[PDB]
């Protein structure tokens, strides 16, 4: 029944500036002079971390620049200054009122300078070759921001419906993302052509950059 | 020095 | 103190998901004991506690199959849940609660379960060779492509845990045949790449499975 609404759902701050996100309960989850509502920090492969306990309080190991203020239904944690490191999901948790829940989350990134990826290409190993199967892969490394487009060619004919991609979350020191991208044919298929390459367009580059290789050549 | 139940907190 | 998580990483529809706590250091005679679960992307769920005393609280949406049980002398405690669907997959986290912050201050590092027909397999791992498609400036990329395995999760590490600066490991896709794959890379001084060793360490522990590929450099 209880609901906990986090706001907003994403949230882009500099390093160094202010960051403030909310949390507003249905129905108090105050009592005894607390409120029982806590702020945890999550990173990818991580479990949550205790931030704030009790609506204010700073657990231990929690550097300074986290707090947390409200009570009854409102409450805000806020981040000040913001750094390279706070790069992550938040939650706000209440453990006062049956059912227990967590908020939605709301996920923090940190604006920071245009940056170019560097584009890489790999061709697949002969190993792989043996299986019947060629996966050509092309990095996409550290750029800012976010959206990037990534197009496979080969022998210049644009490709599609042959290959994926993912996305890793934010950098903790340089703020960056970085993308990789898997075209994937059949080993005969591979040998029938020459050229491998792998477009990418991204804000930090003036025109599409094409990172190739030839099969058969250095 | 509250104890839990059913969900909710309290003395004793 | 340590919350060490153990249990299945696969299990099949209908079928029962057993999972086990086990504490060092302070008696589980003390506190509340949680499991909570991260779904698929990526909310949480809170399932609920057996307490020092014993004493359980569920989560009313989960009231119907769910069991929090534990083990004093052994100090552990284990979580039930039965009639397993697709929608039970997640990663399942257990954590403390004690009364010095009345929060979830204490966590384990999570089981990621998958709740699925189909059965395990290893991944196979091939490079991702540095060479002069892959180098700008003093910086060569190279890296390990692991491939068709099932399910998730997989763990990559370089030189045992040794190199960390500049390493990516891509999230998974899940590929029409059903099998995920992923990628992990790292940047490094092109002018090592002839005297230093680099070899990456994937763990897939739903296959009981581990392997070490040296990757080293293109050269024609």
């Amino acid at each position: 029944e209880l609901t906990l609404t986090q706001s907003p759902a994403s949230l882009a701050v500099s390093l160094g500036q202010r960051a403030t996100i909310s949390c507003r309960a249905s129905e108090s989850v105050d009592g005894y002079g607390n409120s029982f509502l806590h702020w945890f920090q999550q990173k990818p492969g991580q479990p949550p971390k205790l931030l704030i306990y009790l609506a204010s309080n700073l657990n231990s190991g929690v550097p300074a620049r986290f707090s947390g203020s409200g009570s009854r239904t409102d409450f805000t944690l806020t981040i000040d200054p913001v750094e390279a490191d706070d790069a992550a999901t938040y939650y706000c948790q209440q453990n006062n009122v049956d059912p227990w829940t967590f908020g939605g989350g709301t996920k923090l990134e940190i604006k920071r300078a245009v940056a170019a990826p560097s584009v890489f290409i790999f061709p697949p190993s002969d190993e792989q070759l043996k299986s019947g199967t060629a996966s050509v892969v092309c990095l996409l490394n550290n750029f800012y921001p976010r959206e990037a487009k990534v197009q496979w060619k080969v022998d210049n004919a644009l490709q599609s419906g042959n290959s994926q991609e993912s996305v890793t979350e934010q950098d903790s020191k340089d703020s960056t993302y970085s993308l990789s991208s898997t075209l994937t044919l059949s080993k005969a298929d591979y040998e029938k052509h020459k050229v491998y390459a792998c477009e990418v367009t991204h804000q930090g580059l003036s025109s599409p950059v094409t990172k190739s290789f030839n099969r058969g050549e250095c | 020095q509250l104890i839990n139940t059913n969900g909710s907190w309290h003395i004793n | 103190q340590l919350l060490e998580q153990s249990g299945p990483s696969l299990v099949k529809p209908s079928q029962t998901l057993s999972l086990t706590c086990s504490v060092t250091g302070d008696s589980i005679t003390s506190g509340y004991w949680n499991w909570i679960r991260k779904f698929p992307g990526n909310k949480l769920e809170y399932m609920g506690y057996i307490s020092y005393s014993g004493s359980t609280y569920y989560n009313l949406s989960l009231r119907s199959r769910i069991s929090i049980t534990r083990d004093t002398s052994k100090n552990q405690y284990y979580l039930q849940l039965n009639s397993v669907t697709t929608e039970d997959t997640a990663t399942y986290y257990c954590a403390l609660i004690t009364t010095t912050t009345y929060a979830m201050d204490y966590w384990g590092q999570g089981t990621t379960v998958t709740v699925s027909s189909a059965s395990t397999k290893g991944p196979s791992v091939f490079p991702l060779a540095p060479s002069s498609k892959s180098t700008s400036g003093g910086t060569a990329a190279l890296g390990c492509l692991v491939k068709d395995y099932f399910p998730e999760p997989v763990t990559v590490s370089w030189n045992s845990g040794a190199l960390t600066s500049g390493v990516h490991t891509f999230p998974a896709v899940l590929q029409s045949s059903g099998l995920y794959s992923l990628s992990s890379v790292v940047t490094v001084p092109s002018s090592s790449l002839g005297t230093q060793t680099y070899i990456c360490n994937v763990n897939h522990k739903p296959s009981n499975t581990k392997v070490d590929k040296k990757v080293e450099p293109k050269s024609c």
